C-alpha cells in the first residue's frame, strides 16, 4: 500500500504505516514492543533535530571562512576559541550539563506520563507544556499555528524526518572526508565541481 | 526424470543435481534445485555471450584499419589485472568507474532478485514511470515485456522453443570459449586472435603440445 | 525481541555485565589514583 | 548415491534461549534444586540422550563441528593479527639468533609492566614459545601486511563456517541417507582434502617459499626481497635461483623429471645455516603424498560400478580361530557415532605423539632447534593432547557397549568372542603390570638402597652391572649407514639422532647424536609399565561395562552411575565412567615422566653452547650417573632446575613464579573432592540454611551438595590442572632463562 526500502519485501507486522518516515526498515526486530517503539521515535527525532541545528552551523561558518570571514574549521574550533576566552572550561560545561538536566528531565516525564508537566506547577503554565503526541509537543514550542490541522501536520512530520535522516548522514560525511583530506566540506565541494572525474574518494590517498 | 520438456535438455546429468529428490521439503532452502539452476545457466550464458564477443572484437578491429590501435588492446591489459597492464587514458580512473559499476548494477541485479522471490513485485512500486516494463512472467529467466522483448519475435509458442534453445546452444558454446580465453592467455601471453593467426600459419608448430 | 531480552536477563549474562562493571571500575580507579594504601 | 536434504526443518528465534533445558524432558520442567544447574551444562551436548532419532543426532553433530572450525579460525587469525601489530617479527627476521619472539605486550596498570621484558629489537613484551615466527618464515612472509590480510581471511572464512552451521541445520539440513554414504566421504576426504591440499602446499612451497628462504639464508635483507608474486609473473627471476624453471613444464609432460632435481631433492639431514630441514625436500614430500592419496580416493564404489565395497571386504576376511569375523561391523559404524569417535580419537591422539617425536629430531622449520623453549613446548603440548584423546577412546567406546550394543547383530562375532574371554585378557594383563613394576621400578630402589649403604659397585649403571639396549643401538647404526646401501640416492640420513656430526647454529647446537645407555633402558621400560597399566584400567571398564559377576546388570544402570550400593562389601566406582576417572591419573603419571625424560636428556646430552673445544651442555652430562637413582631425579632435576622459577620475583618471568605456586593450590584443593563424600557436605548446608532462613534470606532454589560423580570429576579436573600447570611454569622459566 506504500513504498518500501526494498521493493517486494514484506513489511514487518508492527510497522503499520502511521508513523512518520515509515518504509518497513527494521531487520533487527527493534521497536517490536510498544514501549521501545515509543522510545525510539523520540530518539530518532532528537538525533535528527540536533543534526539539522548543528550541520547548518558548520555550513554557515565554512562558507563564511571561504568568503573571507574569520571563522575556523568545524574541527579544532573548540581548541582555538577556548585559548582566548574569559570563560574557563569546566564553568562552561556544568553550565550546559546543569541547564540541560532541567529540559532533558522534563521531556523524560512527558514520555513516561503524557500530559504530566501541564499541571501548572512550573510558573503556572498548564495549556502549554503538555504533549500533543510523543515527540511532537506544542502550545509553546509552536507559536505559529502550523500544527492545528491534521492534513498539513501529517506531511510536515514527513518532511521533518526526511530532511533529518539526510542531515545526520551528512554529519558522518564531514567526519569521513575530513579525516581523509583535512579540509573543510565546502572546499571538498568546489574541488569536485572543478574536476569531477579526477578528485573523488579514490584519489584522496586514503580508503585504498 | 529428464523428460526433455525443457529447451536445452539432452540427457547429460551424470551427478544428478537436477533430480527432484534433492531438497525434498518446501521453502526457500538451497540453491541446488531446478528453479535456480535453470536460471543461472542462461545468466552465465548471456554474460558470457557478451564477454566472448567483446574480448576479441577490439583486437580484430585493431588488426583491421577501422579502430585506432591505441584502444585496440588485449582484454586482460585494459584495466583488469593491472599487473598484466592498465589503460592510462580513460575519462576517469578505474576505481571511480567501479563505484559507477557497483551502483548502476546493484540496482539491476537486486531488482531482479526480488522478482525471483516475489514475481511482479517491481511493477507494483513506483520506479520513475518504468514500472510497466517490469511486469515479468511465469518463468523469471524469460520475463519479456515492452522492453526486454520490445520487438515481439515469438508470438507463436513453437517459435519460442526454437529460440529458447538457440539462446542456449549459441550460449553454452560461449562459456567454453571464455574458458579458452583465460587458459590461452596464461600460457601464450597473447590475445585470442593472435593465437588463431599462429595455428593457421604453423599449426603443427604452434599448439598446446608446444 | 521479548525473548532476546529474556535471554539477556539470564544469570550468566547479567553476571558478565556485573563483572565488567566491578572489574573495570576497580581498574580505572587504579589506572588513575595509582597505588592506594592508606586513604589520606 | 545422491544428495538428500530436508528444507526448513527448524525455525530460528530466541524463544528457546529464554527456556533453558528444552532439549531434555526432565529439565524442561524447571529448577527446584540447584542440581538442575549442573545437569544443564552437562547434558547439553549429549545428543544421543535427547532423542532416539539418529537423523536429528546427525544434523546436530554436523552443524556443531562447523562451530569448532569458526572457533579455531578466529583463534588462528588472532595469532596472525597479534603477531602483526603487537610483535617483533620484522626485527627477529633480520637477527633471529639473538632476538627472541614476542606477541603479547601488556598494558600499564598495577605492576604488570615488568612482564614486558627486554626481549630485543626495540621491543619489549612477553616471550612466546609457540613457534609461529619460524612457521611464518618457512613460508614467505617478510612484512606485517601479509599477516593482516591473513587475519582478515580467517574472520571471513570463520563467519562462513558459522553461517553454514546455521544453514545446514536451521534451513537446509541433510538426511540420514546423506550421512550413511560412507564410501563417498573417504573418496572425497582422501583425494580432495589430503591429496589436493598437499599438492597445493607444494605449489606454495615451489613457487614462493623456496626462493624467498634461499635469499634470506644468503644474507639478503628482507625489505630488498622481491615480493612473492614477482616470482610467479617473471620466469627470469626464479630461473636465476633455480635454472630448471626456464624449461617450463615440458619436462613434466615429456616425463623427463630429472631436470627438476634442482628444487625437488632427496638431500636429507638439516640445513647448516638454519638448523632446519631443507625446504626443497618438503616440496618433494608433499608432492608425492598427494599422488598417494589421490589414487587412494579412487578405491570405492560410489556410483559408477567400479571399486571396492567396505562390506564385502569386511565379511570376506574370515578365519577358523575367529569364526564369524568382521561381519556385523559395517552396521555398527554406520549407526553409532561413539564407535567412530573411539577409533578416531585413538589414532588422532597417537598421531600427535608421533608428531612430538618426529619434529624434535627432524626440525622442519628454520631456527627452531636453537629456540629450546619452543622445541620443549611443542613436545610437551602435542603429547598431552595425545594422552587425553587416547583416554577418550576408552570412555567413548564404553558408551557404545552400554547404549548402542545390540546382541542380535553380534553372534559368534569378533566383538562377541572378545567378551567371552575377557577374564583371560585382564588376568594375563594384570601379571604383566606386576612383572614390570617389580623388575623396572624395583631396579631404581635397588640403586637407591645400594648407594645409601655405600655399595655403588652393585648399582645398575654404566660403571656397573650394565643393562644396555642392544636392539635400539643396532637400529641407530642401521638407519645411519643406510645412505650407503639401502638408500643409495639419499645424500644423507633422515636425522642426526641416529649418528653423525654436530650441527651448530648461532653458537648453539641444533641436533647431535643421542647415545643410549643403562639409564635409557630403565626409562623406556618404565614407560611400558605405565602404558600397560593405563590400558588395564580402560580396557577393564569397556569389557565389564555391560555386565560383571558382581553386578550382572550394569547396562540398565547406565554408563555413569556412582554405585549400586554398600552391599556385596561395596560397589563404589564400578561403572565404566569411574574407570575413565582413574585412567586419567595414570595418563598423568605416564606422560609426566615422558616429559621429564625429554627435558633432562636433551639438556644434559644434546643442548648446549658449542665452543672451540667441543660442546658445553647445560647440565654437564649428568643423566648417565644421577638418573639411575630416584634421589637423582629429586636433587639434580627438581631441586636444581627450580632455581630459575623461585628466583623469578622481580623479573619478566615473575608470572611463572606465581603460576608455579597457584598450580599447587589447585592441585591440593582437588583433594577435598576426591577424599571426601557428598554426605558430610549436605548436612553442613542444612545448618547454614538455618541461618539464611532465620534472617528470611533463603533461596527458593534449594542448595544441594554436588552429586557423587561430579565430585569425582571436579577432583580430577582441579588435580590435572594443578599438576600440569606446574610443569608449564617449571619448564618455561627454566628454559627461557637458559640454564
Ligand atoms: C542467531 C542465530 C540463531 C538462532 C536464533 C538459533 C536458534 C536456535 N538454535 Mg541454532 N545455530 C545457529 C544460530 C542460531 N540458532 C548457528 C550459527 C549454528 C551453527 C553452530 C546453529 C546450530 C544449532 C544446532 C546444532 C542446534 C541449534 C538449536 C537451536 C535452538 C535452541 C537454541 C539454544 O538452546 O540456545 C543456546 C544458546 C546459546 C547462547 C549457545 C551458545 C554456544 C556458544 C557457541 C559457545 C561459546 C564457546 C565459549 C566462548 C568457549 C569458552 C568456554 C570455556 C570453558 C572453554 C533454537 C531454535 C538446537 C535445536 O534444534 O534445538 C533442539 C540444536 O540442536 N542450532
Ligand atoms: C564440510 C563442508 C560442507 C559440506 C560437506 C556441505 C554439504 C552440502 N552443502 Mg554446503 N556449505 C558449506 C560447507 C559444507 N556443505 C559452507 C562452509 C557453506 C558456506 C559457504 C555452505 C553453503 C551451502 C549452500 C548455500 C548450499 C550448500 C549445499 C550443500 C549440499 C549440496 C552439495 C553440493 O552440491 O555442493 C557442491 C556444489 C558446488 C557448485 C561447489 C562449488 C564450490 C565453489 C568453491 C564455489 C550438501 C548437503 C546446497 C544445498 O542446500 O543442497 C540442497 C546449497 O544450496 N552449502
Ligand atoms: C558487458 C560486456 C562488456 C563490457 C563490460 C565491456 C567493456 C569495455 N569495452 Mg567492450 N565490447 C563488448 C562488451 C563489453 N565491453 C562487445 C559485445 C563488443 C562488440 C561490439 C565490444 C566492443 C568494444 C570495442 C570495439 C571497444 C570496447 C572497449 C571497452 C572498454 C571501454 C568502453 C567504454 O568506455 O565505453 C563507453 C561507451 C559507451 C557507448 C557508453 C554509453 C553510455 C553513456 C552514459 C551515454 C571497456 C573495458 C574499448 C576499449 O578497447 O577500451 C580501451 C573499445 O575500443 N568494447
Ligand atoms: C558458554 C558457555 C557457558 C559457561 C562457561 C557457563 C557457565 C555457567 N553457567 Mg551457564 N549457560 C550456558 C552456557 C554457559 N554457562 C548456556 C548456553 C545457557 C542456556 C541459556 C546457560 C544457562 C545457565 C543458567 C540458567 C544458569 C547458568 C549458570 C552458570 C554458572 C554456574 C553457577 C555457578 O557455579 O555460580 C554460582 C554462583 C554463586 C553461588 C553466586 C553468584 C556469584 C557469581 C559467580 C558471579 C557471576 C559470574 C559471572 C556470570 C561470570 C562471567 C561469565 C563467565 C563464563 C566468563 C556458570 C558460571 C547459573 C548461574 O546462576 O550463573 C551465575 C544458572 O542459574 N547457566
Ligand atoms: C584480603 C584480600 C586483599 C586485600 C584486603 C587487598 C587490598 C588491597 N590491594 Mg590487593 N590483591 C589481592 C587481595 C587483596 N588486596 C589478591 C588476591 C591479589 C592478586 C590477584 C592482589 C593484587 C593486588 C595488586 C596488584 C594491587 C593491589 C592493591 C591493593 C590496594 C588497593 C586499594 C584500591 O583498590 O583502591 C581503593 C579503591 C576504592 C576506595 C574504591 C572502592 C570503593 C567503591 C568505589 C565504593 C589494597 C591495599 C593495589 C595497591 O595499591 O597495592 C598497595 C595494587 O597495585 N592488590
Ligand atoms: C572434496 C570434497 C570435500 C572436502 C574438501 C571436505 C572437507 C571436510 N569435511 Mg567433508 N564430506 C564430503 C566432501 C568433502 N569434505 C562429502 C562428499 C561428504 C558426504 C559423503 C562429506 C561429509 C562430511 C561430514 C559428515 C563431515 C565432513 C567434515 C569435513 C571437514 C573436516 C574438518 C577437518 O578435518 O579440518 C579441515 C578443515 C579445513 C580444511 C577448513 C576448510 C573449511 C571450508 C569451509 C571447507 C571447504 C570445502 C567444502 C567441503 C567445499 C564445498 C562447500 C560448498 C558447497 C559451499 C573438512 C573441511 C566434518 C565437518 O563438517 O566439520 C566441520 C564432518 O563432520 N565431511
Ligand atoms: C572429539 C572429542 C570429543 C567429543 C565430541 C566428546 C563428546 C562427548 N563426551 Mg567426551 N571425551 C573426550 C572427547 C570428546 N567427547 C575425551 C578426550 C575424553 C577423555 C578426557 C572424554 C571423556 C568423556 C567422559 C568421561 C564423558 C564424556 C561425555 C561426553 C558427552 C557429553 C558432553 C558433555 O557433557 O559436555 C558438555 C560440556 C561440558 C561438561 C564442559 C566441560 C568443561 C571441562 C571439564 C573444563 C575444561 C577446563 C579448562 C580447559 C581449563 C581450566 C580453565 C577454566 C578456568 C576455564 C558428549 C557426547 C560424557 C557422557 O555422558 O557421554 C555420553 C561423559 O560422561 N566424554
Ligand atoms: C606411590 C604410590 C603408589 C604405588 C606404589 C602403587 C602401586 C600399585 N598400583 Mg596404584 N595407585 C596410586 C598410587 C600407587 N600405586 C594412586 C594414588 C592411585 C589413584 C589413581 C592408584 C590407582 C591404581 C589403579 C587404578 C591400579 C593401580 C595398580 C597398582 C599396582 C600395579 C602393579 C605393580 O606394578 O606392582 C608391583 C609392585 C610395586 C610397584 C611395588 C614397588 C615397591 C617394591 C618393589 C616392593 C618391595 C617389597 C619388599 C621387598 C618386601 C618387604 C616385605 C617386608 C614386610 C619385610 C601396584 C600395587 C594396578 C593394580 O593393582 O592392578 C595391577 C591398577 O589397576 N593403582
Ligand atoms: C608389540 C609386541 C607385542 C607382542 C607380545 C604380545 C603378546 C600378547 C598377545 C597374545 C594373544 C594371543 C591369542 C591370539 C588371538 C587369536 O587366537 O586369534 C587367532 C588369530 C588367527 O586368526 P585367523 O587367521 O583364525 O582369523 C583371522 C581373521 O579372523 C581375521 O579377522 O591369531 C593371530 O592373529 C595370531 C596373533 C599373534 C598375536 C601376537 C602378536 C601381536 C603383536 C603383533 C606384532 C608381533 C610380531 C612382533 C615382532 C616384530
Ligand atoms: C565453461 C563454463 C564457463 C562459465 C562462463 C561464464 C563466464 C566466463 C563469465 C563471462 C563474463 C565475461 C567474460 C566478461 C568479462 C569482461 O568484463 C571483463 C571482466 C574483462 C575485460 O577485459 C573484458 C570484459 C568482456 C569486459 C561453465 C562450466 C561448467 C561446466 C563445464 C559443468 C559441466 C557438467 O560436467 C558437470 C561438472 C556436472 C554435471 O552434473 C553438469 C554439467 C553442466 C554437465
Ligand atoms: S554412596 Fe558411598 S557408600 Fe554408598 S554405594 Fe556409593 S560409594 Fe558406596
Amino acid at each position: 500500500d506504500r513504498p518500501l526500502w526494498s521493493p517486494g519485501s514484506e513489511p514487518p507486522a508492527w510497522l503499520d504505516g502511521s508513523l512518520a518516515g515509515d518504509y518497513g526498515f527494521d531487520p533487527l526486530h527493534l521497536s517490536e514492543e510498544p514501549e521501545m517503539r515509543k522510545w525510539m521515535v523520540q530518539a530518532e527525532l532528537v538525533h535528527c533535530r540536533w543534526a539539522m541545528l548543528g550541520v547548518a552551523g558548520i555550513l554557515f561558518t565554512s562558507i563564511g571562512a571561504k568568503a573571507g570571514g574569520n571563522f575556523p574549521d568545524w574541527y579544532d574550533a573548540g581548541k582555538e576559541l577556548q585559548k582566548n576566552s574569559d570563560i574557563p572550561l569546566g564553568s562552561l560545561i556544568f553550565t550546559e550539563l546543569l541547564l540541560f538536566g532541567w529540559v532533558e528531565t522534563k521531556r523524560l516525564y512527558d514520555l513516561r506520563n503524557p500530559g504530566s508537566q501541564g499541571d501548572g506547577s512550573f510558573l503556572g503554565i498548564t495549556d502549554g507544556l503538555k504533549g500533543k503526541e510523543n515527540g511532537y509537543p506544542g502550545g509553546l514550542f509552536d507559536p505559529m499555528g502550523m500544527s492545528k490541522n491534521e492534513a498539513s501536520f501529517k506531511e510536515a512530520k514527513q518532511k521533518e524526518v526526511k530532511n533529518g535522516r539526510l542531515a545526520m548522514l551528512a554529519f558522518v560525511g564531514f567526519i569521513a572526508q575530513h579525516h581523509a583530506t583535512h579540509k573543510s566540506p565546502i572546499d571538498n565541494l568546489l574541488d569536485h565541481v572543478a574536476d569531477p572525474f579526477h578528485v573523488t574518494f579514490a584519489t584522496n590517498g586514503v580508503s585504498i | 526424470y529428464l523428460d526433455g520438456t525443457l529447451p536445452g535438455d539432452y540427457g547429460f546429468d551424470p551427478l544428478g543435481l537436477l533430480d527432484p529428490t534433492v531438497s525434498n521439503g518446501q521453502g526457500a532452502g538451497g540453491f541446488v534445485n531446478p528453479r535456480w539452476l535453470q536460471y543461472s545457466e542462461v545468466i552465465h550464458a548471456r554474460w558470457a555471450m557478451l564477454g566472448a564477443a567483446g574480448c576479441i572484437a577490439p583486437e580484430i578491429l585493431g588488426k583491421a584499419g577501422v579502430i585506432p590501435a591505441e584502444t585496440a588492446v588485449d582484454w586482460f591489459r585494459t584495466g583488469v589485472i593491472p599487473p598484466a597492464g592498465v589503460y592510462k587514458d580513460f575519462w576517469a580512473d578505474p576505481f571511480t568507474l567501479f563505484f559507477i559499476e557497483v551502483v548502476a548494477i546493484q540496482f539491476a541485479e537486486l531488482k531482479r532478485l526480488q522478482d525471483y522471490k516475489n514475481p511482479g513485485s517491481q511493477s507494483r512500486q513506483y520506479f520513475l514511470g518504468l514500472e510497466g516494463l517490469f511486469k515479468g512472467s511465469d518463468n523469471p529467466a524469460y520475463p519479456g515485456g515492452p522492453f526486454f522483448n520490445f520487438a515481439n519475435f515469438g508470438k507463436t509458442e513453437a517459435e519460442m522453443k526454437k529460440l529458447k534453445l538457440n539462446e542456449i546452444k549459441n550460449g553454452r558454446l560461449a562459456m567454453l570459449a571464455m574458458f579458452g580465453y583465460g587458459a590461452q592467455a596464461v600460457i601464450t601471453g597473447d590475445g585470442p586472435f593472435d593465437n588463431l593467426l599462429a595455428h593457421l600459419a604453423d599449426p603443427t608448430g604452434a599448439n598446446l603440445i608446444t | 525481541m521479548k525473548d532476546f531480552t529474556t535471554y539477556l536477563s539470564t544469570a550468566p549474562v547479567v553476571g558478565l555485565g556485573w563483572a565488567i562493571f566491578t572489574s573495570g571500575l576497580l581498574i580505572e580507579i587504579n589506572r588513575f589514583f595509582p597505588d592506594p594504601l592508606v586513604f589520606s | 548415491v545422491k544428495i538428500a536434504v530436508d528444507r526448513n526443518p527448524v525455525e530460528t528465534n530466541f524463544e528457546k534461549w529464554a527456556k533453558p533445558g528444552h532439549f531434555s524432558r526432565a529439565l524442561a520442567k524447571g529448577p527446584n534444586t540447584t542440581t538442575w544447574i549442573w545437569n544443564l551444562h552437562a547434558d547439553a551436548h549429549d545428543f544421543d540422550n535427547h532423542t532416539s532419532d539418529l537423523e536429528e543426532i546427525s544434523r546436530k553433530v554436523f552443524s556443531a563441528h562447523f562451530g569448532q572450525l569458526g572457533i579455531i579460525l578466529i583463534w588462528l587469525s588472532g595469532m596472525y593479527f597479534h603477531g602483526a601489530r603487537f610483535s617483533n617479527y620484522e626485527g627477529w627476521l633480520s637477527d633471529p639468533t639473538h632476538i627472541k619472539p614476542s606477541a603479547q605486550v601488556v598494558w600499564p596498570i598495577v605492576g604488570q609492566e615488568i612482564l614486558n621484558g627486554d626481549v630485543g629489537g626495540g621491543f619489549q613484551g612477553i616471550q612466546i614459545t609457540s613457534g609461529f615466527f619460524q612457521l611464518w618464515r618457512a613460508s614467505g612472509i617478510t612484512s606485517e601486511l601479509q599477516l593482516y590480510s591473513t587475519a582478515i581471511g580467517g574472520l571471513v572464512l570463520a563467519a562462513a563456517c558459522f553461517f553454514a552451521g546455521w544453514f545446514h541445520y536451521h534451513k537446509a539440513a541433510p538426511k540420514l541417507e546423506w550421512f550413511q554414504n560412507v564410501e563417498s566421504m573417504l573418496n572425497h576426504h582422501l583425494a580432495g582434502l589430503l591429496g589436493l591440499g598437499s599438492l597445493a602446499w607444494a605449489g606454495h612451497q615451489i613457487h614462493v617459499s623456496l626462493p624467498v628462504n634461499k635469499l634470506l639464508d644468503a644474507g639478503v635483507d628482507p625489505k630488498e626481497i622481491p615480493l612473492p608474486h614477482e616470482f610467479l609473473l617473471n620466469q627470469s627471476i626464479i630461473a636465476d635461483l633455480y635454472p630448471s624453471f626456464s624449461k617450463g613444464l615440458a619436462p613434466f609432460f615429456t616425463l623427463n623429471w630429472a631436470e627438476y632435481s634442482d628444487f625437488l631433492t632427496f638431500k636429507g639431514g638439516l640445513n647448516p645455516v638454519t638448523g632446519g630441514l631443507w625446504l626443497s625436500d618438503t616440496a618433494h614430500h608433499h608432492l608425492a603424498i598427494a599422488v598417494l592419496f589421490l589414487v587412494a580416493g579412487h578405491q570405492y564404489r560410489t556410483n559408477w560400478g567400479i571399486g571396492h565395497s567396505i562390506k564385502d571386504i569386511l565379511e570376506s576376511h574370515k578365519g577358523p580361530f575367529t569364526g564369524n569375523g568382521h561381519a556385523g561391523l559395517y552396521e555398527i559404524l554406520t549407526t553409532s557415532w561413539h564407535a567412530q569417535l573411539a577409533i578416531n580419537l585413538a589414532l588422532f591422539g597417537s598421531l600427535s605423539i608421533i608428531v612430538a617425536h618426529h619434529m624434535y629430531a627432524m626440525p622442519p622449520y628454520p631456527y627452531l632447534a636453537t629456540d629450546y623453549g619452543t622445541q620443549l613446548s611443542l613436545f610437551t603440548h602435542h603429547m598431552w593432547i595425545g594422552g587425553f584423546c587416547v583416554v577418550g577412546a576408552g570412555a567413548h567406546a564404553a558408551i557404545f557397549m552400554v547404549r548402542d550394543y545390540d546382541p542380535t547383530n553380534n553372534y559368534n562375532n569378533l566383538l562377541d568372542r572378545v567378551i567371552r574371554h575377557r577374564d583371560a585378557i585382564i588376568s594375563h594383563l594384570n601379571w604383566v603390570s606386576i612383572f614390570l613394576g617389580f623388575h623396572s621400578f624395583g631396579l631404581y630402589i635397588h640403586n637407591d638402597t645400594m648407594s645409601a649403604l655405600g655399595r655403588p659397585q652393585d648399582m645398575f649403571s654404566d660403571t656397573a652391572i650394565q643393562l644396555q639396549p642392544v636392539f635400539a643401538q643396532w637400529i641407530q647404526n642401521t638407519h645411519f649407514t643406510a645412505p650407503q646401501l639401502t638408500a643409495p640416492n639419499a645424500l644423507a640420513a633422515t636425522s642426526l639422532t641416529w649418528g653423525g656430526d654436530v650441527v651448530a647454529v648461532g653458537g648453539k647446537v641444533a641436533m647431535m647424536p643421542i647415545a643410549l645407555g643403562t639409564s635409557d633402558f630403565l626409562v623406556h621400560h618404565i614407560h611400558a609399565f605405565t602404558i600397560h597399566v593405563t590400558v588395564l584400567i580402560l580396557l577393564k571398564g569397556v569389557l565389564f561395562a555391560r555386565s560383571s559377576r558382581l553386578i550382572p546388570d550394569k547396562a540398565n544402570l547406565g554408563f555413569r552411575f556412582p554405585c549400586d550400593g554398600p552391599g556385596r562389601g561395596g560397589t563404589c566406582q564400578v561403572s565404566a565412567w569411574d574407570h575413565v576417572f582413574l585412567g586419567l591419573f595414570w595418563m598423568y603419571n605416564s606422560l609426566s615422566i615422558v616429559i621429564f625424560h625429554f627435558s633432562w636428556k636433551m639438556q644434559s646430552d644434546v643442548w648446549g653452547t658449542v665452543t672451540d673445544s667441543g660442546v658445553s651442555h647445560i647440565t654437564g652430562g649428568n643423566f648417565a650417573q644421577s638418573a639411575n637413582t630416584i634421589n637423582g631425579w629429586l636433587r639434580d632435576f627438581l631441586w636444581a632446575q627450580s632455581s630459575q622459577v623461585i628466583q623469578s620475583y622481580g623479573s619478566a618471568l615473575s608470572a611463572y613464579g606465581l603460576m608455579f605456586l597457584g598450580a599447587h593450590f589447585v592441585w591440593a584443593f582437588s583433594l577435598m573432592f576426591l577424599f571426601s563424600g557428598r554426605g558430610y557436605w549436605q548436612e553442613l548446608i542444612e545448618s547454614i540454611v538455618w541461618a539464611h532462613n532465620k534472617l528470611r534470606v533463603a533461596p527458593s532454589i534449594q542448595p544441594r551438595a554436588l552429586s557423587i560423580t561430579q565430585g569425582r570429576a571436579v577432583g580430577v579436573a582441579h588435580y590435572l590442572l594443578g599438576g600440569i600447570a606446574t610443569t608449564w611454569s617449571f619448564f618455561l622459566a627454566r628454559i627461557i632463562a637458559v640454564g
